[PDB]
RNA sequence: AUACCCUCGA
């Protein structure tokens, strides 16, 4: 209902649902998970998995 | 003959050929993250999967019963506030802004090309990705 | 000092 005139284009968009939802993402995914750093072999078969 | 090795050598028992060297073991990682971001864009970025391909999916909006359209141009990463130690060292997430280019085009509803204003900028920062390292990890509140 | 999720050992 707004208008072309009555609104820009930075106004209309809400950028808090996609930052929200990539935090979620990256850091509450049951396959985002803490690196396993007790061996550079650990790290590498991590990656690998 | 590289000069590492010339510090030790193996004996190897390899009773057959290299036909081909062990490929980069982390390149499954690396691959995936660097399409997924599409860094290297030309005139006509790749229309590969990505950020690109997601907002392409999303690019044609109708209003309800108005004629009002949004279209996207080219989106533009941002440059890493943080180095990825300093992101370690504070817990910053190494991430990068993400902004892109949207019009606004609206018309007069005349099933032509009536009412031209098409306000066409670039939209706000829409959220921070977190850019993964170049060992195939990434930090998100200073933990790998 | 409560619930999930992840990882690990026997």
């Amino acid at each position: 209902m707004a208008e072309s005139e009555g609104l820009m284009p930075q106004d209309l968009i809400n950028a808090k649902p996609v930052a929200a939802a990539i935090k979620e993402f990256f850091g509450s995914s049951q396959l985002s998970q803490f690196m396993d750093q007790n061996n550079p072999l650990s790290e590498i078969t991590h990656k690998r998995r | 003959y590289s000069y590492t090795e010339k510090k030790r050598i193996r004996k190897d028992f390899s009773k057959l050929p290299d036909v081909m060297d062990v490929p980069y073991l982390l390149a499954i990682q690396l691959d995936s993250y660097r399409e997924f971001l599409q860094a290297g864009a030309t005139k006509e970025q790749f229309r590969d999967v990505g950020l690109h391909a997601a907002f392409k999916s999303v690019f044609p909006i109708i209003s309800y019963s108005g004629n009002a359209a949004l279209e996207y141009v080219g989106y533009r990463l941002g440059e890493p506030a943080f180095d990825v130690k300093e992101c370690v060292l504070r817990g910053v997430t190494f991430a990068v802004p993400l902004r892109v280019k949207v019009r606004l085009i609206i018309f007069d509803r005349e099933s032509s090309n009536k009412a031209i204003k098409d306000i066409k900028e670039q939209e706000v920062y829409m959220g921070e990705i977190p850019l993964m390292t170049e060992n195939g990890t990434f930090i998100i509140n200073g933990t790998e």
